[PDB]
């Protein structure tokens, strides 16, 4: 459907790396190519929807 | 609930006396009932209102678009983890207000004990929480009894004569 | 964050009248109750009076015998402690404190003084003294050669006769701060404070290097200086 | 159980008296004590029997096709939550039925404390639930102390003159 | 805590009396109310760490490789009935032992009633746990209100001349 003018969409999907993995990706078509990573930290962090301002 | 009436002009603390003597009267509120209570009750705020909380990462609990099973089975849990809370909401709640009414009745049934092992010969009870002393009883009087510094061999021999007679 | 300021003190003669105050900030006072603990030079603490919220219970030590006077206001959130026929044992450092009311960690219901007094303030100096200021009489000491095998000799200054305390002694204008021992004040037949400061020193630089004890009075703006030889 | 025994042929209420004088025996249910411990009881049944059940759309629980994981996740929820709901089910009942004894003790200690408060210089205790009346009691002084419309002082004068004689 | 403390050398039971006259002194624990104490006590034990555990099949609570909502899912499921766990630990042990010092506050007020249904005329208590008796006690007198054999008609006429005289 017609969404911000255009008629196409690209599908999302995730790859977690652990340490000492080798990431290979092999494509032929249709592919998004990374320009980086992110670092997985751990804490007691999460999200939520909210319509509040800040103070 | 036999205690007839409390005190409303007694602002000062939660338990006291009102003594009635040849000197005039008042209320003065005792200092050793008072806070054995506040100890028992304050406890049992500070384990469920402080340091009762959890810091986790959570899942999304609201959703707009409908996925399917994935979508029902969260919801299950949730609404489910939700009543349980509220289930034992209402059996901690509703327990500590009923625990509370005896705590209240406990602590005025350690003061009627300890009022108790000091007028066994020198005093009775009158029916609405009042004790009848049957001896001259003086400010002093009245704050041995506040302090628990009231002895019972020095009234003896003034209140059984006008107990029984 | 809950902190207690004291203000009312100064120098006052033995037979006046003065009014202390407790500046409360951080939390409610009218919930909390207050006291009046001192602390008097040479012994231990002392309780006064207390009082609570509804004011309507009020205590008094056996040393107050009702010359004192303790208020409180819930609009002004301070205490008045009135202070009637003192004398020179009153002479001490005054303080307030908050009762803590119960026996856990956060107190939601304030009880009484039970357990403990977990809040304490600064302080205010109120001294009693019908002696009035006076600067300090600087009095050198000459030193002399009394270890033989170590080859020392100590000196210092003698300050004497002075009001109110303290003084700050330095030497050199606190280039010398090394072995310099600072005693404190002690009282004397007329009323008046006397301390001394003295630094050690080897004997070989008696008669070369220059001791200056720098003596500087604050309310009185009095600097005698008296060189050490 | 200080009670040796109760009463099989009072079937008119929970508590009651046993009167015994020259005027015959009998038993009368008391009004006040068995009304006042009903309120406590059908006050437990209400909020738990009643009005809280959950109307809402559930999962399905049981399953024929073995599937995997998504059958496995919901299979470990469910039968967590009839444990926690029997766990709960033993914490809930199990201690109403033990402060119900709790609750028919305090009734008897309170019926105790009105026979108590009124029987001070007239009565004593026997040690099976009984008083010893050291006095002339009829059947109207038996409703006296039933209805809590007893006096002390009327009869001040008859039981202290055989209690410690 | 009226009891102003107890005896660390009778370690035969967990209740007892200490009595003294002229034939010694001594301790010696009670076969009454100890066994009946134990009976509650180990009772809340075998219906909590006996035959309360769970046998079945439980799911991969740890995961090493993460996925994403599939264990986003479990892991929220785990984490509450673990705190679900630990808040009916904290709900249930802390009654417990909430419930076992009324318990033994119980059994010390059965115990001062069983000595008070045979000391009404007899003794009176003396505000530390003890009770004054006013005749001649033998050991035979203590082993009787130990084992409830005591008579109160025997002894009534020795006391009562010196209680109030």
């Amino acid at each position: 459907p017609w969404v911000r003018g255009l008629s196409s969409r690209i599908s999302i999907y995730w790859t977690i790396v652990k340490p000492g993995d080798v990431l290979v990706i092999n494509s032929n078509g249709n592919l998004i190519a990374p320009r980086g990573y992110f670092k997985m930290r751990t804490g007691k962090s999460s999200i939520m929807r909210s319509d509040a301002p800040i103070d | 609930a036999f205690i007839e009436n409390g005190w409303e002009g007694m602002i000062d603390g939660w338990y006291g006396f009102r003594h009635q003597n040849s000197e005039g009267t008042g209320q003065a509120a005792d200092l050793k009932s008072t806070q054995a209570a506040i100890d028992q009750i304050n406890g049992k705020l500070n384990r469920v209102i402080e340091k009762t909380n959890e810091k986790f990462h959570q899942i999304e609990k609201e959703f707009s678009e409908v996925e399917g099973r994935i979508q029902d089975l969260e919801k299950y849990v949730e609404d489910t983890k939700i009543d349980l809370w509220s289930y034992n909401a209402e059996l901690l709640v509703a327990l500590e207000n009923q625990h509370t009414i005896d705590l209240t009745d406990s602590e005025m049934n350690k003061l009627f004990e300890k009022t108790r092992r000091q007028l066994r010969e020198n005093a009775e009870d009158m029916g609405n929480g009042c004790f009848k002393i049957y001896h001259k009883c003086d400010n002093a009087c009245i704050e041995s009894i506040r302090n628990g510094t009231y002895d019972h061999d020095v009234y003896r021999d003034e209140a059984l004569n006008n107990r029984f007679q | 964050e809950v902190q207690l300021v004291e203000s009312g003190g100064g120098l006052v003669q033995p037979g006046g009248s003065l009014r202390l105050s407790c500046a409360a900030s951080g939390f409610t006072f009218s919930t909390y109750n207050m006291n009046w603990v001192r602390q008097a030079p040479g012994k231990g603490l002392e309780w006064l009076s207390y009082i609570s919220t509804s004011s309507n219970t009020i205590y008094y030590a056996d040393s107050v015998k009702g010359r004192f006077t303790i208020s409180r206001d819930n609009a002004k959130n301070s205490l008045f402690l009135q202070m009637n026929s003192l004398r020179d044992e009153d002479t001490a450092v005054y303080y307030c404190a908050r009762d803590r009311g119960c026996s856990s960690t956060n107190c939601y219901v304030v009880g009484y003084y039970f357990y403990g007094m977990d809040v304490w303030g600064q302080g205010t100096t109120v001294t009693v003294s019908s002696a009035s200021t006076k600067g300090p009489s600087v009095f050198p000491l000459a030193p002399s050669s009394k270890s033989t095998s170590g080859g020392t000799a100590a000196l210092g200054c003698l300050v004497k006769d002075y009001f109110p305390e303290p003084v700050t002694v330095s030497w050199n204008s606190g280039a010398l701060t090394s072995g310099v021992h600072t005693f404190p004040a002690v009282l004397q037949s007329s009323g008046l404070y006397s301390l001394s400061s003295v630094v050690t020193v080897p004997s070989s630089s008696l008669g070369t290097q220059t001791y200056i004890c720098n003596v500087n009075h604050k309310p009185s703006n009095t600097k005698v200086d008296k060189k050490v030889e």
